[PDB]
């Protein structure tokens, strides 16, 4: 993990001490080569974990995050390449600068041992964020969006920090393989389900639930991209992945203090989808079907099942390379007509019709397209919630049409129909992000290819 | 033949005995509790470093 995150540390004065003309190639390509070398952690022949030291650790949970975290960054760095490209080589280098201390702290948490190491790294991730989204936004609501961001993060954090701080007291070490091994069964008392609470309504603020996510819309809609390739692919499962670590150590509270949180995320999942069927902002649209699958993810950890874990993990990484690549598909258009607002350009496949087949397949990455670890992941939670209770099916398929619905009717609105013959403005396509769409697809069909790595703990 | 003393005779210490014997103990001071003892050792490095956190040296 050392040899993962010395490298990306180096991708730092890489940036600063290069030519201006010469940058951006480099640290392209130097990133592109830590995913590479970030794929001796697959290297797991046993059933025992691999634990290079007292710091870092690397479960089939912490893998596939790593590596997509890796991933990301020559796409986010690439996608955010036409837009300030007329900054100063300066601002360019510190946004550079700000994505990879993003690439190392999330690789630090899906590493961590202890629950500290990952507190203080997953609110280190908001500076970045923060900065991104405030700096080189494009509107004037990104501060509100910021605020929001952060602090909506911050109040679900602080009893975070005073459960673990807790937790210390009472065992010693704060350590995930020890709590393992040594939990007790808990009392079931309010001074304990407040502890449950503490634990999980930091989490459940950043997957999000559907009582709270107005900061999602408000960040996705307003960042620039990259934050937004961000916050819709690992920021959102550095909520799933801290559930699945801290839940061990709150048996049995979890078969009660759950339904009001499953029931939340069900109603709340469809109330989403069914505003992703009446939105005018597509980059809004995108956001509350981010809302509508985490949802699924929260029910599913919430449950604790084998089948539940593994769908959660298979949807998680789905879910956030399809809402990258869709996020990368507004942006295309955005960059072009800066509105986004989707029924003004409303007659392409004409003049992209290349760029209108990843449309296709992102949406049916989204929706429910069997042969694709969107629907594995959907399917399989599915089934776990029937066997908790046979009348969710009754909601997920409702999710199920909508999520249909919505997704054809982006396509349909957006490409299908007559062209906007008013917008001289639509330059051909760039081999940059028509290799960025492919770049996000052909991952989705090497792991449908073979989804033995991308399940979790449990298989 | 009493003669007078001069300047300063009576001003100074003059070494008296008696039968007497040494007052033991006097204040009526009771027994001094015993102070807490010292821990004897040639101290080490502490037990893996900081028991901090996480800091493993
Ligand atoms: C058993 C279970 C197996 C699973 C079966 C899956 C069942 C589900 C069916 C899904 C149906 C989706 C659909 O409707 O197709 C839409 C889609 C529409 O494309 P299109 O509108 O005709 O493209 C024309 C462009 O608009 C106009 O531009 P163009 O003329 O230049 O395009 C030419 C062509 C050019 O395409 C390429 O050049 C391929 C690029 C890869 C090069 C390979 C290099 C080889 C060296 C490797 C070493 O098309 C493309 O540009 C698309 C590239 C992306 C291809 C994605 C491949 C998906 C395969 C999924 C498996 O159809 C396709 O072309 C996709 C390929 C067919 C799907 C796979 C069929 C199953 C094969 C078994 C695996
Ligand atoms: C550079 C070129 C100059 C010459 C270098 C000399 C080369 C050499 O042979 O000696 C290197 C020297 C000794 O190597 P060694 O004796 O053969 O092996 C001993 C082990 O490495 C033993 O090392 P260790 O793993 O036990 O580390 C000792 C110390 C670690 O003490 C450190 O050096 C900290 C390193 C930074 C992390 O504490 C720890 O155990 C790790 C705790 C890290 C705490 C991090 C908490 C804050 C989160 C990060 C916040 C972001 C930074 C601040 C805010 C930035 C924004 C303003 O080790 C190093 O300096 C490598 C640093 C490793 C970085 C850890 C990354 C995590």
């Amino acid at each position: 993990m050392l040899k993962i995150i010395l490298p990306s540390l180096m991708l730092l004065p890489l940036t600063w001490l290069s030519s201006p003309k010469k940058t951006w190639t480099n640290v392209t390509s130097y990133s592109f080569l830590i995913s590479l070398t970030s794929l001796t952690l697959l290297w797991q022949t046993d059933e025992n974990y691999k634990n290079f030291s007292n710091m870092f650790s690397s479960d089939p949970l912490s893998t596939p995050l790593i590596i997509l975290t890796a991933w990301l960054l020559p796409l986010m760095l690439m996608a955010s390449q036409n837009h300030l490209k007329k900054d100063n080589n300066v601002l360019q280098k510190l946004y550079i600068s700000m994505l990879i201390s993003l690439q190392i702290l999330l690789i630090m948490t899906f590493s961590a041992t202890e629950l500290i190491m990952f507190y203080i790294l997953f609110e280190a991730t908001l500076i970045p964020t923060l900065i991104i989204i405030t700096r080189w936004g494009n509107q004037t609501e990104r501060l509100n969006a910021g605020i929001y961001f952060l602090f909506y993060t911050l109040i679900g954090s602080i009893p975070l920090l005073i459960a673990l701080i807790l937790i210390q007291n009472h065992v010693g070490t704060l350590n995930l393989m020890i709590l393992s091994f040594t939990t007790h069964t808990l009392d079931a008392s309010w001074s304990n389900n407040l502890l449950w609470l503490a634990c999980m309504m930091a989490f459940l603020i950043k997957m999000p639930l559907y009582g709270v996510h107005l900061w999602l819309p408000k960040a996705h809609v307003e960042a620039p991209i990259a934050g937004s390739m961000i916050l819709a692919a690992i920021l959102l499962k550095l909520g799933s992945y801290g559930m699945i670590r801290i839940s061990i150590i709150l048996d049995p509270l979890t078969k009660y203090m759950a339904y009001p949180f499953i029931l939340l995320s069900l109603w709340g999942m469809i109330m989403t989808s069914s505003i992703c069927l009446r939105q005018t902002d597509l980059k809004s649209l995108i956001a509350y079907s981010s809302v509508s699958h985490m949802a699924l993810v929260i029910a599913s950890i919430m449950i604790q099942t084998p089948w539940s874990f593994m769908g959660a993990t298979m949807l998680m990484i789905a879910h956030g390379l399809t809402s990258s690549l869709l996020f990368c598909l507004a942006n295309s258009n955005y960059e072009r007509i800066h509105s986004r607002t989707m029924i003004m350009a409303r007659g392409l496949q004409m003049v992209f019709p290349l760029m209108a087949t990843w449309w296709l397949m992102a949406s049916l990455a989204n929706l429910a397209l069997p042969p694709s670890i969107n629907l594995m992941g959907e399917l399989f939670i599915t089934m776990s919630l029937f066997s908790w209770s046979n009348f969710t099916i009754i909601l997920m398929g409702i999710n199920i049409i909508i999520t249909g619905m919505y997704s054809m009717y982006m396509i349909i609105t957006t490409q299908r129909g007559k062209l906007t013959n008013h917008m001289i403005n639509l330059q051909p396509s760039h081999t940059r992000e028509l290799t960025l769409m492919a770049l996000h697809m052909i991952p989705l069909i090497l792991l449908t290819t073979s989804p033995k790595l991308i399940t979790g703990l449990t298989m | 033949g009493w003669v007078r003393p001069d300047l300063g005779q009576l001003s100074k210490v003059t070494k008296v005995k008696t039968d007497r014997p040494l007052p033991e103990n006097p204040y009526h001071s009771r027994a001094r509790p015993e102070p807490n003892p010292v821990i004897e050792g040639d101290l080490k490095p502490a037990k893996h470093g900081t028991r901090f956190f996480f800091w493993t040296v």
